[PDB]
RNA sequence: GCUCAACGGAUAAAAGGUACUCCGGGGAUAACAGGCUGAUACCGCCCAAGAGUUCAUAUCGACGGCGGUGUUUGGCACCUCGAUGUCGGCUCAUCACAUCCUGGGGCUGAAGUAGGUCCCAAGGGUAUGGCUGUUCGCCAUUUAAAGUGGUACGCGAGCUGGGUUUAGAACGUCGUGAGACAGUUCGGUCCCUAUCUGCCGUGGGCGCUGGAGAACUGAGGGGGGCUGCUCCUAGUACGAGAGGACCGGAGUGGACGCAUCACUGGUGUUCGGGUUGUCAUGCCAAUGGCACUGCCCGGUAGCUAAAUGCGGAAGAGAUAAGUGCUGAAAGCAUCUAAGCACGAAACUUGCCCCGAGAUGAGUUCUCCCUGACCCUUUAAGGGUCCUGAAGGAACGUUGAAGACGACGACGUUGAUAGGCCGGGUGUGUAAGCGCAGCGAUGCGUUGAGCUAACCGGUACUAAUGAACCGUGAGGCUUAACCU
RNA sequence: AAUUCCUUGUCGGGUAAGUUCCGACCUGCACGAAUGGCGUAAUGAUGGCCAGGCUGUCUCCACCCGAGACUCAGUGAAAU
RNA sequence: ACACAGGUGGUCAGGUAGAGAAUACCAAGGCGCUUGAGAGAACUCGGGUGAAGGAACUAGGCAAAAUGGUGCCGUAACUUCGGGAGAAGGCACGCUGAUAUGUAGGUGAGGUCCCUCGCGGAUGGAGCUGAAAUCAGUCGAAGAUACCAGCUGGCUGCAACU
RNA sequence: GCUCGCCGGAAGACCAAGGGUUCCUGUCCAACGUUAAUCGGGGCAGGGUGAGUCGACCCCUAAGGCGAGGCCGAAAGGCG
RNA sequence: AGGACCGAACCGACUAAUGUUGAAAAAUUAGCGGAUGACUUGUGGCUGGGGGUGAAAGGCCAAUCAAACCGGGAGAUAGCU
């Protein structure tokens, strides 16, 4: 049973979740606010965070580590150029989520999840 | 070991490749390989040793892939299941040399003969 | 699976009993703009708890 | 003038098959199950010629007799043919006691060990395989034993289909044949989304009499109730020996149930690495997608057993069979009639869990609410304003809690989740650069680099203050207490 | 014996244990020579049996991944 | 009956690996299959992995699990001499370099002659492509490293066989 | 629009049969689409199909069909 | 050369599982058998119901077959419900 278990499978396989995560990191960092479901933000939050704890150190490794997790060149240059030092004095909390409405299609607990140093 | 479980033989006397037919001792025992006794046959036997073919005698395991558990936790686990063969009445060794290690386990009544002879205990 | 005689109205009313939709029963305001919103939401003119946080 | 003999005589004149079958009816009529009965069966008793080394009842009991049960073979045809699935197995059970084991006894042709028979006793327990479709049966090997029956010969809206019970084919036999077989053989479609009762879990509403927040009493109810092996006593008692103690202690197991994850393991698609084929990121290099997680090798948390802990008790009361004491009716006698005492794994408690909807709604502790007006068909009641309390609910972060509710933590006086920091772990010396080499590759930086749900910290993010519900002193009859 | 009722015939084998199988015996209820008799290499999605390997078939299940089942919004049947 | 998991004749056939029209990944092209959001109970379906034992399961190895490629050896009873026979069983498989700055081999440019002097013959041997083997070195736990891809053996009945 | 996944001896493209305007453009969302729909193959209008060389038509014939006369059959009709 | 072998297209349908108010009035998924022949396939044609056709099953003849479908006799008859 679902003991101390972390992960939220939100009805998908793992590549899935993984090639879905991967994609909506590349649209928060390069918006810096989205709109997604709570959950998925939820777990957006634990995909997108350690991608600014790693780009506070700008090395070859970390870009190359961040293209691992990513897999877009254009996020890796934002996050160890443009966020990184924004993102430097803060201990974590990179994310804030703000819960929106519902969804009119399907009644979906709807948030923005947005950067904190928002430049808007 | 459990029912249909082919074991090794230690001891010259009992030959090659035997077969547990029964778990000795309990009602419903299902697994027992530790310092337990088993009736046996010899599914194949060399003509050497004195026991043959299709012939029904007890047995006690004295090494088991699972292995024991010491009392600090520790396992000793051999690699491969081997029986040392007894008489059905009796229960005491027939073969005169017992080979490969044996457990501290097989401590009590007749298998002091076993430990004695066997070389690494 | 079938039912051997017809349930009655009153046991499909006994039923719907426990099926009735739940009231809001309170609307936080918030302090910058006077709107009432759904407590930990935002307000739908852009505001959480004192702030403007969305442009939309 | 008719064996029109089926003799109130269908016609001058007429045999079969159907498992390829079809129609209208019938439980008016068989199969299955239930019902009646109990001849048979099974169990028990009556008498006792006998059997027993002499010795009817230690053990069986002829000839005969009487019952009990529904329980086997039957009888009947009440029911079911506008439908009540058929053996066996698998899974899951429940009851009776005509008791297999474990407990208590009596008699023994019971020296001990081990038995036989009978009584009481239903709390728990009561195999694995070979053959075969099997219940059976035969066997091999266990065990304390591997009970006997009922439950639609329990259980197909639970499962199977080997069996029968269809349509194909073949053999043996019968018939001219179609075909048949209480013969054989090979092959051969087993559907249901649960309304009601019933259970197993889990909630909502109202009640319990002012409203709350707790902690409990225990009326009832459930769970649990098994046993082997070895040693001491003791080679003692018992015995000619061989053998060998129903007492009283100690350990150790088997099966069972409960918890747990410290260990040993498993898993671990959410960690690390190797690697095949291809495609991409311009390319080398480094990575990523896809091929079951591509194939693997390992693996943290969590869950779990195959891991470890724990338990079924000892007691106590009332007893069953049974054994007694005292003791008359019956100066003797007598366990009973008045009395008195022991006596079981059964009963009631003791152990665990539930539990005041225990409408008989219980107890204790604490908190909280003490303003007016109008109408008024007075256990009486309404409407209005003021004031809403203790607390709850909602919302949010959530949990080793959860189908959903419910329950638990925390909500800025904040560590409740995420992130961050440090560690731990797991995998196995990253990238990059340099060096050796013709290159694959190696060596150094380097136990490096990544790391999960884990541990200890940290307000960086989200847990906004409102608001909502809930009231304002609680009804009538017999008491001290002072007015 | 695709045939033998009795029958799981009797023996020997293979297993600890074999109504199956294989091989003999003849006691053919109820084989028999183109309604063909006896053998036969190869062949068979054929019938029966025995091994090696292999494994969750099993002892005895455990965890994991997805699709449902649960909840939420929309549409919305069925047998009886 | 449906915007139905079925059926529907021919034609074309790119790259890499591969015998291949298998299969894996990609071109070009076309799509995500007209309900979604959560949570992560039992149970059901399709899978993955399993300690020890391994057919004890069951009517029956049903299902699952395994074996699987190419090359070289090697191969029984019986036989209708064809078979059986991939019988069974064993070994080697990756990369890099050398042989050989890429070999056998294939395809052939100049040039050189000849002639009925053109879409001619003959001779060349530059370039291009290139299998296989051997030897040494090297990496992993593993080299048909994925997908793909046979389980094998003995006795019988019946029908010769497709 | 950017990333992701899927097919790729097809789920690509073209003919055949079959269908018959489903093609394209504007507009609308009552019914249809198993949900919403601004969208659609839905509704409603307006457009779209250009041949000496491609098919049919045509010239020929196969299997076969019909068949003057004919033969045969109660009539219908059979055969040729 | 092969009614040869292994094996795609192709044709068939051996076991299991799901489905069984299905995606489907016999399908899907894993495995299966043939695949140079007695193969398979397209387009026409022929055979008509006590008839056809049949490597034979009472198979097939439009989801219909110990005698198809449509209309008629026909309100057949029904000692039965």
């Amino acid at each position: 049973m679902r003991h101390r278990k972390s992960g939220r499978q939100l009805n998908r396989n793992s590549s899935h979740r993984q090639a879905m995560f991967r994609n909506m990191a590349g649209s928060l960092v390069r918006h810096e606010i989205i709109k997604t479901t709570l959950p998925k933000a939820k777990e957006l939050r634990r995909v997108v965070e350690p991608l600014i704890t790693l780009a506070k150190t700008d090395s070859v490794a970390n870009r190359r580590l961040a293209f691992a997790r990513t897999r877009d060149n254009e996020i890796v240059a934002k996050l160890f150029n443009e966020l990184g030092p924004r993102f430097a004095s803060r201990a974590g909390g990179y994310t804030r989520i703000l819960k929106c409405g519902f969804r009119a299609g399907d009644n979906a607990p709807m948030a923005y999840i947005e950067l904190v140093d928002r430049s808007e | 070991i459990q029912e249909q479980t082919m074991l090794n033989v230690a001891d010259n006397s009992g030959a090659r490749r035997v077969m547990c037919i029964k778990v000795l001792g309990g009602s419903h025992r299902r697994y027992a390989g530790v310092g337990d006794i088993i009736k046996i046959t010899i599914k194949e036997a060399i003509p050497r040793g004195k026991v043959k073919k299709g012939d029904v005698l007890k047995a006690v395991v004295v090494r088991t892939k699972k292995g024991v558990r010491r009392p600090d936790g520790s396992v000793i686990r051999f690699d491969g299941n081997a029986c040392v063969l007894l008489n059905n009445n009796s229960e005491q060794p027939i073969g005169t040399r017992i080979f490969g290690p044996v457990t501290r386990e097989l401590r009590s009544e007749k298998f002091m003969k076993i430990i004695s002879l066997a070389p690494e205990v | 699976a079938v039912q051997q005689n017809k349930p009655t109205r009153s046991k499909r009313g006994m039923r719907r009993s426990h099926d009735a939709l739940t009231a809001v029963t309170s609307l936080s305001v918030d302090k910058t703009s006077g709107e009432k919103h759904l407590r930990h939401h935002i307000t739908a003119d852009g505001y959480y708890r004192g702030r403007k946080v969305i442009a939309k």
